[PDB]
């Protein structure tokens, strides 16, 4: 009974088979494509068109209607500006109107929703009817003080850990499974922190400016 | 269009390694011994290996053509490591005598004759008091051609081999710490080609103990022991890991301001409880914090602390003085399946879902070196006794020993029917074994790299093993519910109640389901652990 | 019998990949998963089809809108040759030096999970 | 006019600022995107034998995978909504089900 | 009254590669930055088969 | 050397295909088929590991439910009951349906129905000598 | 624990030092490694010439120049010149490809780790040389990048060793798999685990962590130096980034600083002014009070007592001193309005008596007692007259003449 | 008439989901279930979910027949579910009969 037990299991199809086969041009000059990795720079309209008719050479196409490289560059910064808004949701307050639409990013307004004078102010600063200086000034610094923060503190520069973070758990700003699944390993291999040792020379670096200046 | 047949595969592997230019220009079967090596030998390998080569060199080196800056350089590290007044500052102060001699024999093999005459004026009046040295420096004030260094006898020597220096971890970190500070590139590349820096560290029969869980419904899932014997440890579907004592002391947790099972609001005042004394111990706790269910709990060699992994690709290490989660390892996006630690606490690598394994150590949140190369699941890893090479197994019948430090395949073992669940290795460090869904239990010979041995009774997946300290005896739990010892010994018999005979020792099948783990101990102990009804 | 030919079908499936026992509705979800993909493929077929300007669909069609669903939903982890570039680029930093310790030595309190919320108030 | 990936930063927030880490990884990722969505745009080209990459291709993509809608390019490609209607067989079935229910 | 079964186990009409290439024989990669050298080095190496002759 | 895979018919499809409202030739159906039993398979396979690391022999629901949330495909809703769901033939013969009965929600919602807790895990040692 | 650390550490200070020290000893062709393993032996016999400095440094370079070997070239032309490949041919020939720049850095990467790229092996295996040595590919590196001696050689050739690895030996099993029969996944296992068990580097299996203490010294030496932070600062400098920090000159300010635009597109309208009374461009100095030491010349002569005077004083007798003040000095004013009006008009009268040097002031109203009060000096008289005339006259509100009389 | 304070108003709102079942859902995830607090509000949230599906798919039953009174028995169908569930991106497709 044992033998014929591992003869029907599954066997996945191979993603390599279908893969697509690569032909060699003339190599030359002005046959160039500047990927975006090479030229720390968004590419310009004309870039683009270089390396979008490249592309569409090896499908056996003609040309670009020259319209379609507007709606890619404004789909690759829109695409962007997707990402970047969930890496900053992550760490900063935010307001919302009909619902959905963020816009103010700061961490200013936030009312802390347990304090019977926060209560009060958010019925009537919240809801207004759809603004002197003076009147303004006072009703921000009541906005100031509801918020709650007495002390504020703030992060250093985004690095490699909240764009992780981010990514895994909104995931539905890369609809694509390609382009994610590609660019999630190779951001993995790009997580650090300093371990004990560069900590300790840090000390000893403060140590050395402090006594410097006395 | 038919299979290729047993020889073909060797005569292309032979067409490999001929024009690979491995093997002499003949049949090589007196070639294929090397397959084993001793510790100085290794060393020696290793070392021959090291310096056959420079590890950087395109980048480690200067592009700009400006040759003014080799001034500023070596004057800004003087200034640097003048000031300083650390004892470190000490340590790292002999590199300065290589640094000049070999930066002015760089200058001249390509420099105009302004820059050189400068550069020995500026800085030459500080290697005069010893004497050993103040020959060459003296020496090298009339060079100015290439001729000058080929045909004087001092200048050989330092130009074709390198200057050796001595330091400590935290003097090397010292000088990093500079390199990095700002542009440094030329004294980079005289580091890389010509000095040697050396960095080291700093100053009779057998009795069974079994274990049941009574109330637990479809939900445990593994549990382990200490090697201490004093604490349990199981995990379960709904998330959580359970810890019981042993012993007959109580488990007590100790102040800790901050717990990640629990929330505050805003409103909230952390305050340490003083009505808890009334505890006073009991002798069991949850620990919680995993978001999915537990595939592994793992203790550490000292039984300080626990590490466990969970469906939501997650690693955690739990401190036993609160029984606390205090550490997390995010590095992968898929669930991890297996987990386990080196021999004495030093790493620790896991499976997962995304085909690979990866390293780990205690003290940073990333993994250190990723295995690839299987083409499925890696269900199974373990590490060897010596904790420099490690197995895993896959759902693809497949089983690959990897090198720890380096982090590539050097053994592939073939032969498994089915996915493989199980690994050990024999304490004397010489055999490996596996076990799968194929109800097979394969001893493979880590030095030939072959089959040794195979046995043959149980009739569900194996899902355990372990080895006896001595290397004597094998144990393994199936699915079956069952627990089979095996002995490999030269010791002969004759039972051929199944195909295995003379290996099978002893069979335990009392009341008992589906069954959890297998240890041993210090004399003839073999701890069990799993789930009961009747 | 009392099944249809369908849960036969489904039930020869779960044989063969290995399952013994399982809950009975198991082959009722697997078949709604069936039903839902194949409407959904040929709504999506309806689509592209239009989008030609052509008359009833046709099999390029059909196999347009499957690899449009594939391109998203029906994943699967990246292949061992990307993993092994990946591998490379990161096996070429070195590892810690080993020391005598009293115990394995955790990562610094920076990068723990031992810090408490800067807006809440202790109390003594 | 220059673009750099702090120009749209700006746009979401202008207080924040990245490492340099974030800021190759941003790059490779736009590059990947771009790959992929012209190569799905030159598929559906190829689909209706057309010799040119005309943008409604684009926006047909666009709009089904990524849920992404450029609006300055008119309104000529809009599906107009259908009736969806079911066939003789399904509705002769649905009502012997229902019969067959009744007693 | 049996249920209709093939010879071969069954493939799927399109599936989703991950955007590969491959360049010679035995090699294949993702992102299109080879494309420069590949070039380079063909030319390379069919000038240097044809001066041998 | 001589398998089979069991693989469900043209009909089957072709029944599919009506409820959408469209009637489908006879290549596409067998493209179909075969593709839909490949997914099948694939998420079987997918189930069946997760339950490979629980040492429990009955697949639920959960895992299936599961492995199709760590594929990224929506989940299926309405199959949790532990509980049989016979199915009825038709008056014919060859047409089946799942039964699905009316049900007066006033009843349930007025209605007290405590529920029993769990019991506590506990674990007891057990020596033997052999 | 922690003994048995110690101990397994000074194992492997131990093995490492005995290894440097004594090394042991282990055909009609010689590998490549064995030719490295005896040059390496050789070294060891021999004692260097200066202390502190070691002989078995440069195994390649060294055993470079005891044969022809052939090699793989780079050429690394300096500015933004870029890079090429050369390839010696069998006839004293060579050849040579294009200039690729040196952004487009993917190739430098695998030469930076010593790693053999899998595109270089698919081509050089067609190219039918034998510049393969046990799968490793030897490669010179020169680079004109820093030199400026116009010289012929204006280059250091660097060796290297380019070991293949993982990616290559999946590469290869690729290749021998695409011939005409068929290939099943159990057959190419077999073909991947009979390929890596041929050219795997010996294992050490022993159980002791002796062997894992000297394998991770000897490693982290071999690698110590490509820490984040040490890659990050090569790569802050590198010529792609400078070649992108020139592009930014040229992007315009922030905002907060349009004043610079400004005052720029002020400055050049004109520059000009009419009566300019300004004669010093360093007039805006800042220690203005400095004087520097004068010396002046004596003036031929000085003619002060012709203007000097003194004034009439009360000569002393032997019991009194001076008085200066020799006679009474009286000073009168009127004012009045001269109309037919009746304005009663008033007098003023300052007074100086005689040896007094007081001042004095009186104003009784004009016919038609002794009501002095102290004025201070002559300026002080000077002020009370003057406000005292302006008063009359404001409160007259019309015309007032003033009668000025003396003594 | 009163405007006390948020969590003097949260005492008051008693949520229809039990407190066991907020529980059994905290446990998955890792907390221990002991705040009243963080219960009432988890199962508020759940409670206004389910809520506005039943809303919609109550006002798409009421405008179903239309062309073509006020007592009569309300029943909910799939066709009822179906659009409102499509709100939230819940693409609900059901067979109806097996062979």
């Amino acid at each position: 009974s044992v033998r014929q037990k591992f003869d029907h299991r599954f066997q996945p199809q191979n993603p390599l088979s279908g893969a697509q086969q690569f032909v060699a041009k003339d190599p030359q000059d002005d046959d160039d494509l500047k990927l975006c990795s090479h030229t720390m720079m968004l590419p310009t309209r004309g870039q683009l068109e270089g390396r979008m008719i490249v592309t569409a050479y090896e499908h056996g196409l003609d040309n670009v209607t020259e319209e379609a490289v507007s709606a890619v560059v404004y789909a690759v910064e829109n695409h962007l500006k997707d990402i970047l808004t969930s890496v900053v949701s992550r760490r900063k307050a935010y307001r919302l109107r009909d619902g959905h639409f963020k816009y103010a990013f700061g961490s200013n307004v936030t009312p802390q929703p347990y304090l019977k004078n926060s209560v009060v102010a958010y019925n009537n600063l919240i809801e207004s009817p759809p603004p002197p200086p003076d009147d303004a000034e006072q009703q921000a610094a009541l906005l100031l003080a509801c918020s709650g923060d007495t002390l504020p503190a703030s992060l250093p520069p985004v690095n490699m850990y909240d764009l992780f973070e981010a990514l895994q758990v909104h995931r539905e700003v890369i609809p694509t499974h390609t382009v994610y699944a590609l660019n999630i390993e190779r951001i993995i291999t790009k997580l650090w922190h300093p371990n004990h040792e560069e900590l300790q020379q840090d000390k000893v670096h403060r140590q050395r400016l402090a006594a410097k200046e006395g | 269009m038919k299979r290729v047949r047993t020889e073909q595969i060797q005569m292309a592997v032979s067409c490999y390694l001929k024009r690979r230019q491995y093997v002499d220009s003949d049949g090589p079967l007196k070639q294929g011994l090397r397959l084993s090596q001793t510790a100085e030998e290794m060393a020696a390998n290793l070392t021959v290996q090291s310096e056959s080569g420079c590890a950087n060199i395109v980048s480690a080196a200067p592009c700009q053509a400006e040759p003014q800056q080799y001034e500023v350089q070596f004057g800004r590290l003087r200034n640097f490591l003048t000031d300083s007044d650390s004892q470190h500052s000490h340590e790292v102060m002999p590199l300065l005598y290589p640094l000049f001699v070999y930066l002015h024999l760089n200058l001249v093999q390509n420099s105009p004759k302004s820059t050189v005459e400068s550069f020995y004026s500026r800085f030459h009046g500080m290697f005069l008091q010893n004497a050993s040295q103040k020959d060459v420096i003296e020496q090298l004030q009339t060079t100015q051609t290439i001729q000058d260094i080929l045909s004087n006898f001092k200048l050989r020597a330092f130009l074709d081999n390198k200057y050796v220096v001595r330091l400590q971890e935290d003097s090397y970190n010292y000088l990093i710490r500079y390199l990095q500070s700002d542009n440094n590139t030329a004294l980079c590349k005289v580091l890389t080609l010509h000095i040697h820096l050396d960095v080291q560290p700093a100053k009779s029969l057998t009795t069974i103990c079994f274990y049941a869980f009574y109330n637990t419904e479809q939900l445990l899932n593994t549990a382990e022991i200490s090697p201490d014997s004093k604490l349990l440890a199981a995990g379960f579907d709904n998330s959580c890991i359970k810890l019981w004592s042993l012993r007959s002391k109580k488990l007590k947790s100790e102040p800790h301001q901050v717990d990640v099972s629990r929330i505050h609001l805003a409103c909230d005042i952390l305050e340490e409880e003083d009505d808890e004394d009334d505890n006073a111990g009991t002798e069991m706790k949850i620990l919680r914090g995993h978001c999915g269910p537990v595939y592994s709990t793992r203790f550490l060699a000292d039984s300080s602390g626990l590490l466990s992994c969970s469906e939501d690709m997650s690693i955690r290490y739990w401190d036993l003085g609160s029984f606390t989660n205090t550490v997390l390892y995010q590095g992968h996006a898929y669930p991890v399946w297996d987990l386990d630690i080196s021999p004495y606490s030093l790493y620790f690598a896991s499976g997962s879902h995304d085909r690979t394994a990866r390293l780990w150590s205690f003290d940073r949140t990333y993994p250190l070196r990723i295995y690839a190369g299987h083409l499925a699941d890696v269900d199974c890893v373990k590490f060897h006794p010596n904790s420099n090479y490690l197995a895993t197994g896959s759902t693809d019948k497949t089983v690959r020993l990897w090198s720890a430090q380096q982090g590539n395949s050097v053994r592939l073992f073939t032969g498994h029917r089915g996915p493989v669940l199980s690994l050990a290795f024999s304490p004397n460090g010489k055999y490996l074994a596996s076990a799968g869904e194929d109800q097979r239990l394969k001893l493979w010979d880590l030095a030939s790299g072959t089959l040794y041995k195979e046995l043959r009774g149980h009739t569900d997946n194996i899902t355990s093993l372990t080895f006896s300290p001595d290397s004597g005896l094998i144990a393994s739990a199936s699915m079956d519910n069952s627990v089979r010892v095996w002995d490999i010994r030269n010791t002969y018999c004759s039972a051929p109640a199944d195909g295995s005979s003379s290996e099978l020792v002893g069979v335990y099948t009392g009341q008992m389901s589906n069954v959890l783990s297998v240890q041993f101990m210090a004399c003839n102990l073999l701890l069990v652990t799993g789930i009961t009804q009747e | 019998k009392n099944a249809p030919r369908d849960a036969l079908v489904m039930a020869q499936i779960l044989k063969d990949m290995g399952i013994t026992e399982y809950e009975p509705r198991v082959i009722n979800q697997m078949l709604e998963f069936a039903f839902r993909y194949v409407t959904t493929i040929l709504d999506d077929a309806k689509i592209y089809s239009s989008h030609a300007k052509k008359p009833n669909v046709d099999a390029d069609d059909v196999r347009l809108a499957i690899q449009c669903r594939a391109d998203q939903s029906f994943t699967s982890p990246p292949p061992r040759d990307f993993l092994l570039d990946i591998a490379r680029q990161k096996n070429q930093t070195p590892l810690p030096l080993i020391k005598p310790y009293a115990g394995p030595r955790l990562p610094p309190d920076r990068y723990c999970l031992t810090a408490p919320n800067y807006r809440l108030k202790s109390l003594i | 006019t220059k673009k750099k990936l702090q120009d749209l930063v700006r746009e979401v927030d202008p207080n924040e600022q990245l490492d340099e880490d974030v800021e190759e990884m941003l790059l490779q990722i736009a590059d990947d995107f771009i790959e992929s969505v012209v190569t799905a745009a030159c598929q559906l080209a190829r689909h209706r034998k057309s010799s040119t990459l005309e943008v409604k291709d684009v926006q047909l993509h666009l709009e089904r995978q990524w849920n992404m809608w450029i609006p300055g390019f008119g309104s000529e490609e809009i599906r107009p909504y259908k009736k969806a209607c079911t066939t003789e067989a399904h509705k002769q079935r649905m009502a012997l089900i229902r019969k067959t229910t009744k007693k | 009254l049996d249920c209709h079964y093939s010879g071969h186990h069954p493939q799927p009409a399109s599936f989703c590669t991950f955007g590969s290439r491959q360049i010679g024989r035995g090699y294949y990669v993702f992102d299109s930055r080879w494309n420069r050298l590949r070039c380079a080095l063909n030319l390379m190496v069919e000038k240097h088969l044809n001066a041998q002759l | 050397e001589e398998r089979r895979f069991v693989e469900i018919p043209r009909e089957s499809v072709r029944l599919m295909a009506e409820s959408t409202g469209l009637e489908l030739s006879d290549e596409v159906a067998a493209l179909l088929a075969e593709d839909v039993c490949y997914r099948l398979r694939e998420a079987t396979q997918n189930s069946s590991q997760f339950m490979k690391h629980t040492k429990r022999r009955k697949l639920t629901v959960e895992d299936f439910n599961r492995a199709l949330r760590w594929s990224s495909v929506e989940a299926v809703c309405g199959y949790g009951s532990q509980e049989a769901l016979p199915m009825r033939p038709a008056r014919e013969g060859e047409l089946y349906f799942p039964e699905d009965r009316e049900v007066n929600l006033v009843e349930l919602a007025l209605a007290t129905n405590i529920p029993k807790g769990c019991a506590e895990t506990a674990v007891r040692v057990h020596v033997s000598y052999l | 624990m922690q003994q048995a650390l110690e101990l397994a550490l000074d194992r492997a200070e131990y093995v490492i030092e005995s290894a440097r020290q004594r090394p042991p000893k282990r055909s009609g062709r010689k590998s490549v490694f064995q030719k490295l393993y005896d040059l390496y032996i050789e070294e060891c016999e021999k004692e260097p010439e200066v202390k502190k400095l070691r002989r078995n440094v440069n195994l390649l370079e060294k055993l470079v120049m005891q044969e022809t070997l052939s090699c793989l070239v780079v050429n690394l032309y300096p500015g933004n010149e870029g890079y090429s490949l050369m390839l010696r041919g069998k006839n004293g020939s060579d050849s040579e490809t294009i200039r690729l720049p040196y952004e487009e850095g993917e190739l430098l990467e695998y030469l930076d780790a010593e790693e053999l790229p899998p595109i270089l092996v698919d081509l050089l295996e067609k190219s039918q040389v034998n510049i393969f040595h046990c799968g490793c590919v030897i490669a010179e590196i020169r680079d004109y990048r820093q030199s400026s001696n116009m010289k012929s050689p204006g280059y250091q050739s660097r060796h290297i060793l380019l070991r293949p690895t993982m990616q290559t030996l999946i590469c290869d099993v690729h290749s021998i798999t695409s011939d005409n029969h068929k290939w099943t996944q159990e057959d190419k296992l077999l073909l991947e685990s009979q390929l890596i068990l041929a050219t795997a580097e010996p294992l050490c299996l022993d159980p002791s962590i002796a062997v894992t203490c000297t394998a991770n010294r000897l490693l982290y030496n071999k690698q110590k130096m490509n820490t984040r932070p040490m890659k990050r600062c090569f790569k802050r400098y590198s010529r792609s980034s400078l070649n992108r920090q020139q592009d930014l000159s040229h992007c315009p300010p922030p905002p907060q600083l349009r004043l610079l635009d400004f005052l720029q597109k002020r400055k050049e309208r004109k520059a000009g002014q009419h009566y300019d009374l300004k004669i010093s461009k360093a007039g805006n100095c800042v220690d203005m009070w400095k004087r520097s030491p004068c010396n002046l010349a004596i003036p031929s002569e000085v003619d002060v007592e012709k203007y000097a005077k003194v004034e009439k004083s009360i000569k002393s007798d032997d019991s009194q001193p001076t008085v200066w003040p020799a006679h009474d000095v009286k000073d009168d004013y009127v004012f009045e309005c001269e109309a037919g009006t009746q304005y009663q008009k008033t007098k003023l009268t300052i007074l100086q008596s005689l040896g007094d040097p007081l001042y004095y002031g009186k104003i009784q109203p004009c016919k038609a007692h002794s009501n002095w009060f102290i004025i201070g000096s002559k300026t002080d008289a000077e002020r009370v007259v003057n406000q005292y005339q302006e008063l009359v006259q404001n409160e007259a509100k019309c015309p007032v003449k003033m009668s000025h009389s003396s003594s | 008439t009163p405007l006390v304070d948020f969590l003097m108003q949260l005492e008051d709102y008693t949520p229809t989901i039990p407190d066991a079942v907020t529980g059994y859902y905290l446990n998955r995830a890792g907390f221990e279930a002991s705040d009243p607090r963080i219960i009432r509000l988890i199962s508020l949230a759940a409670q206004k979910f389910i809520s506005d599906i039943a809303n919609d798919a109550l006002q798409h039953c009421k405008m179903k027949g239309t062309a073509s009174s006020k007592d009569r028995k309300y029943t909910l169908t799939m066709e009822d579910l179906t659009p409102a569930l499509s709100e939230y991106g819940i693409n609900v497709k059901k067979p109806h009969y097996f062979t």
